[PDB]
């Protein structure tokens, strides 16, 4: 097991997503289309603005 | 592929594979009976020979 984090915009959570094409899902990070495994986002206003 | 994500490309994609499978399933299994119907003619032919 191996985690990946990262900060990104709200408007890009969905990109997270595999087989999303965006601005960042195609040129930051990318999943593979048969990812296994799963994501965590939550709002962290408080802290990192 | 070029019209819909790969998400759920795999399963779009399945029921179109299935259903050329299935297809040639049942070419194949009618084109063996019209075998039985002329292997039966055959064998009917030698002995009229």
């Amino acid at each position: 097991v191996y985690a990946d984090s990262f900060v990104i915009r709200g408007d890009e959570v969905r990109q997270i997503a595999p087989g999303q094409t965006g601005n960042i899902a195609d040129y930051n990070y990318k999943l593979p289309d048969d990812f296994t495994g799963c994501v965590i986002a939550w709002n962290s206003n408080k802290l990192d603005s | 592929f070029s019209r819909l994500d790969k998400v759920e490309a795999e399963v779009q994609i399945d029921r179109l594979i299935t259903g050329r499978l299935q297809s040639l399933q049942t070419y194949v299994t009618q084109q063996l009976i019209r075998a039985a119907e002329i292997r039966a003619s055959a064998n009917l032919a030698a002995t009229k020979m």
